[PDB]
């Protein structure tokens, strides 16, 4: 029932600005404490901002005077305006709602999160390469992109079992990742196996069919 | 600020164990202490509020205790799906602060990796690069050593590794290893081998191809 | 489970221009309390009359308890009960040392605990942890009314929730959570120049009860800007 959907994450140069949005549904928007909590690359969780039902706003010293939490009650949307961005602000940003009411220090519902990257490195699209050899393992290599994230599915998500998509590794300002899929021998090459890769930062969508050598 | 400390920061447990996770606050926070579970690729989930107060929908095996500065989360008969990171949180006073997390991993029967090797694609070679990729999938325990052998050199230059978090369903681990060379470097050699040393065998698992 | 407050539903104390004393008195020290008593009369089909006497201050010799329906009066007529409520005098009708209240009735037999149980009240101000404290009861099933009164009584005394002329708070509601279900009451008077105690208290006429072990209580207050 309760749903929170963050958007607006992007790559921004140090010193830049970004505005995040959190579109909510399934509850009376004005009746609950709403906050932003971020998760850093080191996997630390950090409280960023809160707004009470009555509109009182609260911030930690690290963002005070740079970040502004606000809302549009009629639109059921929570905002975070971020100014003078620093590398320490690079994180997944989540919108969160209280369990029962007007308390801003208890995070019962979370959105999926939106990614913010603070860096002067340039957006670069991936190259997507097929990895061809009772069960057979295939893969694809997604190389030389920036920033995160990429999404990878197999047969548009219809192949969900036997998939391992590995965390990206950074080298020389570019990320590379791979994904493996394991399927019965009887289904490949007989039938199509395709990896679908999306890199929204560069508006890249590639479907690479895996063809036998 | 109130510093929240979770120690041990990692635990390895046996299914059915009663597991106790510790959180300590640098100043008293009464019972204004909440607990979260975060599984791989998911947002955190609230498990317990106000140190010990249960929440509708959360399994009964989760419970909490403490007041002031010392708090404990208990998982009574831990299950494979409980693998993840557990965080505590000061909800008492500003700034709200989180513990660093305790990473929970679970034990299971040893399992040898399924190893697969892949030469550089024709498409990559056209671009002047050559990445050779090895997947080592669904193994346990997590400890493993992967070595590339190129015509009997075993210098591990140009290799980058990556690992999945422990699987929630089968409690296994997976790994990828990628050896990246220039096309010219790649074509100077014939035999490419991905060799995995793992507790499950006294002999390494070897997958190889000859560039021919 | 009751829908939470709609936007602008909560009463704003600044829009009430009468005297807040008429709210305060309902949550001051005096209230109706009787243990193991049985009704002795009835006026209308949805009420019961009890010979509960205020011997200390002499304000009443009988209490009329009003319920939302006939079933509740019928259920408790001729049962030994405990009575606990906030009472009123203006427009209290028995057809002169009389008082009226709504609900507040629990069966005595089988509802007693051998020791007091504590229920924590969590109070928030503008979203912040303000304070917490415990209310106590020796009833297995206790009226929301009794718990609301105990909660507000503390907040009047220690946080000046209501003062003679105004409140330091703009809005306030008290929320009860029991397992998967919740409900709440607005703590502020309706807007305008007069406060109708009878009409306000009628919210308790459902005789709503909660399990004293399971129930949780959170109070959300907002300050005037």
């Amino acid at each position: 029932e309760v749903n929170l959907i963050e958007s607006g994450g992007d790559l921004v140069k140090p010193g830049g600005s970004l505005k995040l949005s959190c579109a909510t549904s399934g509850f009376t928007f004005s009746a609950y404490g709403l906050s932003w909590v971020r998760q850093t690359p080191e996997r630390r969780l950090e409280w960023v901002a809160s707004i009470s039902g009555g509109g009182s706003v609260y911030y930690p010293d690290s963002v005070k005077g740079r970040f502004t939490i606000s809302r549009d009650t009629a639109g059921d949307i929570l905002f975070l305006q971020m100014n003078s961005l620093r590398s320490e602000d690079s994180a997944i940003y989540y919108c969160v709602r209280d369990l029962y009411g007007d308390y801003v220090g208890r995070y019962a519902y979370w959105g999926q999160g939106t990614l913010v990257i603070v860096s002067a490195a340039k957006t670069t699209p991936p190259s997507v390469y097929p990895l061809a050899p009772s069960m057979v393992t295939l893969g694809c290599l997604v190389k030389g992109y920036f920033p995160e994230p990429v999404t990878v599915t197999w047969n548009s998500g219809s192949l969900s079992s036997g998939v391992h998509t590995f965390p990206a590794v950074l080298q020389s300002d570019l990320y590379t990742l791979s994904s493996s899929v394991t399927v019965p021998s009887s289904t490949w090459p007989s039938e199509t196996v395709t990896c679908n890769v999306a890199h929204p930062a560069s508006s890249t969508k590639v479907d690479k069919k895996i063809v036998p050598r | 600020d109130i510093v929240m400390t979770q120690s041990p920061a990692t635990l390895s447990v046996t299914p059915g164990d009663r597991v106790s996770l510790s959180c300590r606050a640098s100043q008293s926070i009464g019972d204004y202490l909440h607990w979260y579970q975060q599984k791989s690729h998911e947002s955190p989930r609230l498990l317990i509020n106000y140190a010990s107060q249960s929440i509708s929908g959360i399994p009964s095996r989760f419970s909490g205790s403490g007041s002031g500065s010392d708090f404990t989360l208990i998982i009574n008969s831990v299950e494979p799906e409980d693998v993840g990171v557990y965080y505590c949180q000061n909800g008492h006073s500003f700034p709200y602060t989180f513990g660093g997390g305790t990473k929970l991993e679970i034990r299971r029967a040893d399992a040898a990796p399924t190893v697969s090797i892949f030469p550089p694609s024709s498409e990559q070679l056209t671009s002047g690069g050559a990445s050779v990729v090895c997947f080592l999938n669904n193994f346990y325990p997590k400890d493993i050593n992967v070595k590339w052998k190129i015509d009997g050199s075993e210098r591990q230059n140009g290799v980058l590794n990556s690992w999945t978090d422990q699987d929630s369903k089968d409690s296994t681990y997976s790994m990828s290893s990628t050896l990246t060379l220039t096309k010219d470097e790649y074509e100077r050699h014939n035999s490419y081998t991905c060799e995995a040393t793992h507790k499950t065998s006294t002999s390494p698992i070897v997958k190889s191809f000859n560039r021919n | 489970s009751q829908p939470d407050p709609k936007p602008d539903e909560l009463h704003k104390s600044s829009k009430f221009t009468g005297l807040m004393e008429n709210m305060k008195v309902l949550y001051d020290d005096n209230h109706v309390s009787a243990i193991n008593v049985k009704s002795i009369d009835q006026f209308l089909y949805f009420d019961l009359i009890y010979s509960i006497k205020d011997t200390k201050l002499g304000n009443y010799d009988n209490v009329r308890v009003e319920f939302k329906n006939k079933d509740l009066a019928d259920k408790y007529k001729d049962k030994y009960v405990d009575v606990f409520g906030a009472n009123y005098y203006y427009q209290c009708y028995f057809s002169k040392r009389k008082t009226c209240m709504y609900g507040g009735v629990t069966e005595h037999n089988g509802n007693q605990l051998d020791k007091y149980r504590s229920i924590t009240v969590r109070v928030f101000e503008d979203g912040k942890n303000l304070l917490s404290f415990d209310v106590q009861t020796n009833k297995k099933k206790v009226t929301a009314q009794e718990l609301d009164y105990l909660t507000r009584h503390y907040l009047v005394k220690n946080k000046k929730l209501y003062e003679f002329n105004n409140s330091p708070y703009e809005t306030g509601y008290i929320k009860f959570i029991e397992n998967e279900n919740s409900f709440w009451y607005d703590m502020m008077p309706a807007p305008g120049d007069k406060f109708d105690q009878s009409k306000y208290l009628m919210m308790y006429n459902d005789n709503k009860m909660v399990d004293s072990k399971d129930v949780k209580i959170e109070v959300y207050l907002t300050t005037k800007k």
